[PDB]
């Protein structure tokens, strides 16, 4: 909220229309309309079925970062004992099959412990969050300018 | 006899009361709409 | 191994042993309570550490405490 | 478990001859159900890369032939349940 | 139980591992003789250089590019696992002969498919 | 044998046990020493198979509760007919359906919200219907408001018969278990009596009400010169002019001269290009086919006369060699446990509801249904989501049967537990299919995403790039083009216009266009195969590992809604058969979110839209699918960003409530996450640190304020994830297409 | 429906007679429900024959 | 597997051919006289002990812990006695002098290889 607020304050100063902020920031569709829906337009046009431009990195990264962020939810929402009894199906299927029961593990396959799992879901939440917003700051201001 | 004891439970009193205060606000906002003063 | 330690709140009501699905805990005759019983945990090498004991431990606060220690083959409880 | 894998070919006469002589004209096959396929495989058999999705008498009489042929050979293995 | 019958047992028995006795260099040379002939396929028709006359050469450099990585995985797995010296594929020496057989037989499979894409 | 044995005057009808909340469970009538008694009051309120093991008392409770459900459904339908009567513009809508947007609910005039009253024509405003009731009523033949008032009145009357019915069947005439396990008679009366006489009598309604009325409305007569439906039965002379086959009476029926009923009943298919719906001749003929075919279908179960089957002698005869015992046991499984029957009936009910959704977009069965696209949209969408959730209930109640009512004595070597003998080989190949389809259904989107982002659009999976034209769907779709002359011999038009000939334009609005499936639609079908296999992975993992996993070898002892076992085995959080249902609800939201996002964007690019003169074509998005569904930037830009423009700009206008149900449903969505990520070991002594601030001021609550339990504290996270996430797409869909359609 | 020379009732009673011939085989007790069940089945077979003989072919 | 991991061999006797439920899953035949059962891990085995004992009399039962060197152990029973029943032979280990209330703070255990309860 600090950096959405700062960044949407200065996309009103740098554009010039301060009234675009002050009339359309006192409510939430002012934010999701006048800031996220409008300033992601030169982002999400980073590459089209007509071509691409220099923002095609960030518009890629943007999407990439959503895929980071929601993978975090797989570790944050859904906890271990699902996977600890699913790795047993994978290790049953690997042990029982031919042509791969030769290639046996040394470290026994075990689902991630529930401090690590909350931690790795937190790490994908951070990396997805921060890469999404570093995509949107730079692609947004670099799309309205430069 | 025990019907009033059902009408004394938590959700039934909470709906007969929040229905009443909601009626205070809705009937007090038809009669006095756009009340930003006072 | 998960070090299970059984403190002196253990009034010997045996919901720990009847609750543990691993027989790591037994009952020991100990003349310090009214029932004369106090649980013991000799075979903590088999201890999973699922803390199903500490669910059914009706003391004031948890005569039997399961400290999560090392992780061997059996204590990890993997099937293969 | 497969105790009696005796014969397969008895299904073939069991499925071609029950569909050859019934013509049932106004469908894809003005002739019988199998003549409209066996007549329509020899035009394509000698290394022809044709036969697109609009090729009705080949592609349709692939599935509508094999879906009864599979069922009648499976019921041919049910023809070794009474043994 | 089921899918362990004598047709399954006879077919898995004469595979290029479960068969009785081969030198592990040739035992791996049969493995790479299959796989290296195989891996030219999904790089010629679908690779990045599938439109120049390097439809076929990019299959070699890409496929052998996989092959040296796969032998690197072979040598890692025989480095970490298979600590004993029972002289077969469960050893170190037999496994590195299996890996060298996979490398020479696999590059031989790649060049064989490359020269058989001439026709 | 078959007889009716009913206890009379079973339970007294006093209000006494209402004064004892939690009277029902002996584990719960202790009184609340904590607030978790409150919530467990509600989660145990319908554990009818967990009050008492006596199946008679359980079965009386449920069978009386069904009439409570039908009481709420008749209150609901009587609500729809009365809101159609008093509040709606239905009589005005019946004049010109393509101009007047349908609306019933007329918002009360308080502060601002009178702006929600959309001026939808008809001389009266109000918020617009997207449920499509008016299209059901024009098909029904309801002419003026009086039949809506009368049918709402009969809806209340049937609601009173269901309240008095369930009251009568729990308290003062309640049946024995011998009445309930009479399942040959239950099928014998539902296959014949419910469904059979329902479709037959409905064919009577359609022939003697809807066919003359929706012939007169197909001619374009205003609903004043139309006589009563009533007035068609007093004399055939008002129907012999419309259909001359009514002049012959029933004499060509009983002489089997059914060629003569070609006027009333026919086999055409297609769509009537005047009304944009099905031909009601085809629909009435159709319900006669369900009528004779279901009434024949009812009589395969021997009840009293030694004529018919029993389920036992059917199931025991399928003693196939790869299963060994065969189905020996399932008639004792499915006539003792109710959760098993609930698993089957919820699975087939939900999948029937999805079948309902598909058969309502592609064969629009109501007149002027495909001309107002929101009713065309949301009736697809809504029957998907109950079409979805009812599948997960299968995965719930097949799990519960495996936990609660499973019994290895009756269930020994049969078809059931021989699955559980190789459930590793079940779940492992679901695991392989999920990863194979995930790579080959989503890695294609990352691939085309990068190839469009790397500039090399030749290396994509587009039309022009590496094509992935769905061969089988185009082929069998072409078989359906070649249906009505070749194989459906007595047909005239195709089964749908989602298959074959040129499109249907009704009032410059496209009813149904032949859907082309090329190389993007392929990959979305592999999405759907993928996210169907993942929910099948979680909901078969939740049934096969419901009872004795190799991780935790006693889940039957722990229960169904247990949270976990503990930190042992490295942690076994979220391991119960309930928890797989918890995950199947998220994947339900995924799988159906992309079913409807596949729908509402391929059918805004390839079907819907308007037409101009000389047969020209104009979709809503304008053909912008196959060049844009192949990536995700094309997906998120061209659909979730571009289609938001009529939701997000909706303030000040009549769609603005959706603009409130768009933001707030984001809220609830994100408000779910607080319950999902955190846990009650935080909230319990956060709360208890607040209980310090109440103990300081003597505002200590007597019911001790615990945090939520774990299974509750995650169940509420699902139940906000779905209300928030579903209501986002709800307000986004209806705010999108009302601004166009 | 005309008399004894060949028409629709000529080819219903033969289907009803072979239907009650099936009722002699399918739990062949001589009770009422042999007739009410099995004449009904041969009645189904009869109606399935009559119009099927009427659609594709001369009656 | 049986080449490197401990297989637990539950042995027991009964009186009638009943039907119990495996911890693998699915029903088992339950030989009436005397029967063994090789299992994977101990919780499965004692979960079968609760599976049988909470149903009916199944006593004189115990797992021999097959460890892959070959010999056996005696789990469960240990002393012809049921574990929550008190025998005067079990010597207690795993206790301290008091409750948690006298455990030392871990800033006293810090930089030492002790535990927070040892006193
Ligand atoms: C329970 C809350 C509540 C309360 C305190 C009131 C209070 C009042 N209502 Mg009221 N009302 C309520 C609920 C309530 N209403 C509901 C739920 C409805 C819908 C059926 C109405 C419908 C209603 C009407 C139609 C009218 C009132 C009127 C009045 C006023 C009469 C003096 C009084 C202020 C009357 C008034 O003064 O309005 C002019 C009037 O005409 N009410
Ligand atoms: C929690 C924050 C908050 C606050 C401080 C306010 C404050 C206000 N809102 Mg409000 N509002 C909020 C949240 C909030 N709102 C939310 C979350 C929503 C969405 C549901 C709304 C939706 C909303 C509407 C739709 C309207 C308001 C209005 C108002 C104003 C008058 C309220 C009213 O009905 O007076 C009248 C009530 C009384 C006179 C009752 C008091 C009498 C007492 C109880 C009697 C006893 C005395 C001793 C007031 C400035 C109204 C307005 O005109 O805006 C300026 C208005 O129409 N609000
Ligand atoms: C999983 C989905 C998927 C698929 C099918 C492809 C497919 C492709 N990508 Mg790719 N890609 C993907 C995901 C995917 N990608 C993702 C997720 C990313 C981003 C992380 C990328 C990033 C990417 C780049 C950057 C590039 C490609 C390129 C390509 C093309 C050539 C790659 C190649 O040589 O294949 C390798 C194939 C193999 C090594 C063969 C293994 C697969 C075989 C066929 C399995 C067979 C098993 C067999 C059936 C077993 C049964 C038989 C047995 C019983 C005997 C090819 C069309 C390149 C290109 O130019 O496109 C034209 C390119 O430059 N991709
Ligand atoms: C042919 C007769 C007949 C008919 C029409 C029905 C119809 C129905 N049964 Mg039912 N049933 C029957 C015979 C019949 N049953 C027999 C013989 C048995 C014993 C084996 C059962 C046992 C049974 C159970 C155990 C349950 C049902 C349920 C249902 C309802 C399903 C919900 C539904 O489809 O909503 C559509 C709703 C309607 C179409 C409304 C129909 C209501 C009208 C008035 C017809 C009802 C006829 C009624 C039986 C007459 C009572 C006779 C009495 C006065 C002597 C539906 C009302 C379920 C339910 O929801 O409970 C109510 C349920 O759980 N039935
Ligand atoms: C966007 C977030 C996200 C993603 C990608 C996944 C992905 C997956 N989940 Mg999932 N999940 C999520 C959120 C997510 N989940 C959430 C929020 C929940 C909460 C309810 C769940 C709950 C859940 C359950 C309960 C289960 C899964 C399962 C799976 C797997 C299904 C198999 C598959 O698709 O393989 C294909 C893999 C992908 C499509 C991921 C993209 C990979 C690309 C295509 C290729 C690789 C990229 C690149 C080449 C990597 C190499 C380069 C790199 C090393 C530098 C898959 C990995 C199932 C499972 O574990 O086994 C099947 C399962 O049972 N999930
Ligand atoms: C001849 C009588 C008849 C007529 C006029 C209709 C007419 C209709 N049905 Mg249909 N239907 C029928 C019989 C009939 N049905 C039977 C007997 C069944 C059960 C098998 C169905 C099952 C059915 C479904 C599931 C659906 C329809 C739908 C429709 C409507 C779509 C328009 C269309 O082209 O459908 C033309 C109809 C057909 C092509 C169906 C032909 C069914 C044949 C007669 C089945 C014969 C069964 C017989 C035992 C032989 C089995 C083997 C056979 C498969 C080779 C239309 C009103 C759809 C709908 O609801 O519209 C929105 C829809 O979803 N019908
Ligand atoms: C042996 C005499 C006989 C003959 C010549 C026919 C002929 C026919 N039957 Mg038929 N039928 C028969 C006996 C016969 N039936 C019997 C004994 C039954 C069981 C009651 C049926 C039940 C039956 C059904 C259920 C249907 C036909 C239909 C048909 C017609 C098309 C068949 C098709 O789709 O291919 C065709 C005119 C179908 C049709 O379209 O009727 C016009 C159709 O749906 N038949
Ligand atoms: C459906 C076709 C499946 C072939 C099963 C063959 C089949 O039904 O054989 C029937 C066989 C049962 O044999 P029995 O003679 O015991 O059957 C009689 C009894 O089952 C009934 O009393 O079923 C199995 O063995 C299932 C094997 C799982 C087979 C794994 C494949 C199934 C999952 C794959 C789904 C594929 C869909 C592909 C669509 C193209
Ligand atoms: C689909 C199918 C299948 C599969 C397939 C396959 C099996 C294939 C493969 C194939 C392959 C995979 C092949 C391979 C090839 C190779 C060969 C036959 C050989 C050759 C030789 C070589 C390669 C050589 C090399 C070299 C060189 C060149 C130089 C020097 C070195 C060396 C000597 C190494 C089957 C039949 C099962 C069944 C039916 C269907
Ligand atoms: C998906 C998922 C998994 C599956 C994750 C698997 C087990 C890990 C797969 C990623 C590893 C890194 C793949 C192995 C390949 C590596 C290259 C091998 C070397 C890695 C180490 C040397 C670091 C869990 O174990 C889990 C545990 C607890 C809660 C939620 C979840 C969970 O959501
Ligand atoms: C916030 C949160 C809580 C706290 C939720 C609190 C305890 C419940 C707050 C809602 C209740 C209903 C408020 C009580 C208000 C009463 C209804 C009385 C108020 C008067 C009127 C509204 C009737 C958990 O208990 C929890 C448990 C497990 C995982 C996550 C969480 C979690 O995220
Ligand atoms: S400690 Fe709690 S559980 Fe263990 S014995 Fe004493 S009372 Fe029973
Ligand atoms: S630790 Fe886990 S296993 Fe050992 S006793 Fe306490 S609960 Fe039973």
């Amino acid at each position: 909220w600090v950096t959405f607020y700062w960044h949407w304050k200065h996309l009103s100063l740098w554009q010039g229309n301060v009234a675009q902020f002050n009339e359309s920031s006192t409510y939430l569709m002012g934010w999701l309309r006048d800031y996220l829906w409008l300033n992601s337009s030169p982002l999400i046009n980073g590459y089209n079925p007509y071509g691409m431009n220099s923002l095609a990195v960030w518009s890629w990264m943007f999407l990439f970062a959503h895929l980071v962020w929601a993978t975090g939810f797989m570790f944050l929402i859904s906890w271990r004992g699902y996977w600890q009894e699913l790795i047993e199906t994978l290790a049953w299927a690997h042990e029982r099959t031919p042509l791969a029961n030769l290639i046996r593990w040394k470290d026994k396959p075990v689902a991630l412990s529930i401090v690590q799992a909350r931690l790795v879901g937190l790490v994908h939440f951070t990396v997805g969050y921060i890469l999404t917003y570093a995509a949107f700051v730079i692609a947004s201001t670099a799309g309205k300018f430069s | 006899m025990n019907l009033k004891k059902y009408l004394s439970t938590a959700p039934v009193v909470a709906t007969l009361w929040l229905f009443l205060t909601a009626g205070i606000l809705i009937e007090l906002n038809r009669f006095f709409p756009d009340s930003l003063f006072y | 191994a998960h070090t299970v330690k059984i403190y002196d709140n253990c009034i010997g009501c045996t919901q720990c042993v009847r609750a543990c699905p691993l027989d790591v805990l037994e009952m020991v005759p100990w003349d310090g309570c009214k029932a004369g019983q106090m649980a013991s945990a000799p075979r903590t090498e088999d201890c999973v550490g699922c803390k199903r004991c500490e669910t059914a431990c009706p003391t004031d606060f948890l005569s039997i405490r399961v400290y999560l220690g090392g992780e061997t083959t059996r204590s990890m409880g993997l099937a293969y | 478990y497969p105790l009696n894998p005796a014969v397969i070919f008895i299904a073939l006469i069991g499925w071609s001859a029950v569909a050859a002589i019934p013509s049932n004209i106004p469908v894809l096959g003005g002739t019988g159900l199998t003549q409209a396929f066996l007549a329509s495989i020899q035009r394509l058999l000698a290394q022809y890369p044709t036969g697109p999705k609009l090729d009705d008498p080949f592609w349709f009489y692939l599935i509508v032939y094999h879906v009864g042929l599979f069922a009648l050979l499976i019921f041919g293995q049910i023809g070794y349940a009474g043994y | 139980p089921i899918n362990s019958s004598s047709l399954t047992r006879a077919y898995l028995s004469q595979l290029p591992i479960y068969r009785r006795g081969v030198s592990p260099f040739l035992r791996g040379l049969e493995i790479g003789m299959a796989h290296g002939y195989f891996l030219i396929g999904p790089f010629v028709q679908l690779g990045p250089l599938r439109n120049t006359d390097i439809k076929y050469l990019a299959g070699l450099l890409s496929a052998i590019g996989l092959i040296v990585i796969l032998t690197l995985g072979m040598l890692l797995y025989g480095a970490v696992s298979f600590t004993n010296d029972s002289q077969d594929l469960e050893s170190v020496d037999g496994w590195r002969q299996l890996a060298s057989g996979f490398l020479l037989g696999a590059v031989g499979g790649a060049g064989f498919a490359y020269l058989l894409l001439t026709l | 044998q078959v007889k009716v044995v009913v206890d009379r005057d079973v339970v007294p009808t006093s209000f006494e046990k209402w004064a004892k909340p939690g009277h029902f469970s002996r584990s719960l009538a202790k009184g609340p020493k904590t607030t978790t008694w409150i919530w467990n009051l509600h989660a145990d309120a319908h554990d009818f198979d967990s009050h008492t093991s006596s199946l008679e008392e359980v079965s009386r409770k449920i069978f009386s509760a069904h009439f409570g459900q039908l009481a709420i459904i008749f209150i609901w339908l009587s609500g729809m007919y009365f809101h159609g009567a008093r509040f709606s513009n239905y009589v005005a809508w019946l004049s010109n359906p393509t101009g007047i947007k349908p609306s019933a609910q007329v918002v009360w005039p308080i502060v601002g919200q009178q702006i929600l009253n959309a001026d939808v024509g008809g001389g009266m405003q109000g918020i617009q219907i997207t449920s499509g009731l008016f299209q059901l009523w024009r098909a029904s033949g309801i002419v003026n408001e009086l039949q809506l008032y009368v049918t709402a009145l009969g809806g209340l009357g049937m609601a009173g018969l269901m309240i008095f019915a369930g009251w009568f069947h729990y308290h003062k005439a309640a049946p024995k278990l011998e009445w309930f396990q009479n399942v040959e008679s239950m099928l014998n009366h539902h296959l014949a009596g419910l469904l059979g006489l329902g479709s037959l009598s409905w064919a009577g309604h359609q022939i003697h009400v809807s066919l003359p009325i929706n012939k007169l409305l197909d001619a374009g007569v205003a609903p004043s010169s139309i006589p009563l439906p009533h007035e068609f039965i007093l004399n055939r002379n008002l129907m012999a002019e419309l259909y001359p086959s009514f002049q012959q009476g029933l004499v060509p029926f009983f002489t089997l001269n059914w060629k003569q009923y070609s006027d009333i009943l026919t086999f055409k298919g297609g769509l009537s290009p005047v009304t944009g719906g099905l031909w009601l001749t085809d629909v009435a003929h159709h319900h006669l086919a369900i009528a004779v075919l279901f009434l024949v279908a009812g009589h395969m179960y021997r009840t009293n006369w030694g004529i018919g089957h029993s389920i036992k002698q059917i199931l025991e005869a399928h003693k196939g060699p790869l299963t060994g015992e065969g189905h020996k046991g399932l008639y004792e499984i499915l006539t003792t446990s109710w959760h098993a029957n609930l698993a089957i009936n919820l699975a087939m009910l939900g999948s029937l509801s999805i079948i309902v959704a598909h058969h309502m977009y592609a064969m629009p069965p109501y007149p002027y249904l495909a001309t107002d696209y929101p009713t065309q949209l949301s009736l697809f969408t809504h029957h998907m989501w109950i079409g979805g959730f009812c599948i997960v209930g299968a995965g719930a109640h097949a799990a519960i049967y495996m936990v609660r009512d499973y019994s290895p004595t009756v269930n020994f070597n049969n078809v059931l537990d021989r699955m559980i003998r190789h459930r590793d080989a079940i779940i492992s190949h679901l695991n392989w299919v999920c990863i194979f389809l995930g790579m080959h259904s989503f890695g294609l989107y990352i691939h085309n995403d990068t190839m469009r982002a790397l500039g090399r659009a030749q290396d994509m999976f587009s039309d022009t790039a590496i094509q992935l034209q769905p061969v089988f769907a185009q082929w069998i779709q072409q078989i359906h083009t070649l249906a009505p002359g070749n194989t459906a011999v007595n047909a005239l038009a195709t089964a749908s216009y989602a298959f074959g000939a040129d499109t249907v334009t009704v009032g410059s609005k496209i009813a149904m266009m032949p859907i082309k499936l090329g190389t993007a639609d392929f990959m979305v079908h592999h999405i759907h195969a993928f996210t169907i296999h993942v929910t099948t992975l979680i909901l078969l993992k939740g049934v096969l590992y419901a009872r004795n996993s190799r991780l935790i070898p006693d889940k039957a002892n722990l229960g169904f809604r247990f949270p976990c076992d503990g930190p042992g085995r490295g942690g076994t959080c979220q391991v119960s058969a309930w928890d797989h249902v918890f995950l199947g609800l998220f994947w339900m939201y995924n799988a159906l979110s992309i079913v409807i996002f596949h729908f509402s964007w391929k059918m805004q690019s390839d079907v819907w839209g308007t037409v101009t003169s000389n047969g020209a074509i104009s979709h809503i998005t304008g053909g912008n699918f196959a060049q844009s569904a192949i990536t995700i930037n094309g997906w998120l830009r061209d659909f979730l960003w571009a289609q938001a423009s009529q939701v997000i700009q909706s303030y000040g206008s009549s769609l603005s409530a959706y603009g409130l149900m768009f933001l707030g449903a984001h809220f609830v969505w994100a408000f779910s996450l607080m319950f999902l990520f955190s846990g009650r070991g935080y909230w319990q002594e956060l709360i208890e640190s607040i209980v310090w601030a109440h103990n300081k001021l003597k505002v200590a609550p007597a019911i001790a304020p615990r945090a939520l339990s774990i299974t509750q504290g995650r169940a509420v996270g699902v139940a906000h994830y779905l209300l928030g996430g579903i209501a986002t797409t709800w307000a986004f869909f209806l705010a999108r297409i009302i601004a166009v359609g | 429906m005309i008399t004894i020379p060949y028409t629709i009732p000529t080819i219903m009673v033969i289907s009803n007679l072979v239907g009650v011939a099936v009722g002699r085989y399918a739990l062949g007790r001589s009770d009422l429900t042999q007739l009410i069940a099995s004449m009904c089945f041969g009645h189904i077979i009869g109606v399935g024959i009559v119009l099927g003989l009427s659609n594709m072919g001369v009656i | 597997c049986a080449e490197t991991e401990e297989k637990y061999a539950m042995t027991w006797s009964s009186d009638q051919q009943h039907i119990f439920e495996m911890p693998t899953g699915g029903a088992a035949v339950m030989n009436s006289g005397d029967n063994l059962l090789y299992l994977a891990r101990k919780e499965q085995a004692l979960a079968l002990a609760t599976q049988l004992r909470t149903q009916f009399k199944i006593q004189d039962y115990k797992i021999y812990r097959i460890f892959p060197s070959g010999e056996v152990q005696y789990l469960h029973p240990k002393d012809g006695v049921l574990p929550y029943q008190v025998n005067k032979g079990r010597e207690q280990v795993g206790r301290v002098k008091s409750t948690i209330g006298k455990n030392v703070n871990p800033a006293q255990v810090k930089f030492t290889s002790k535990a927070t309860y040892d006193r």
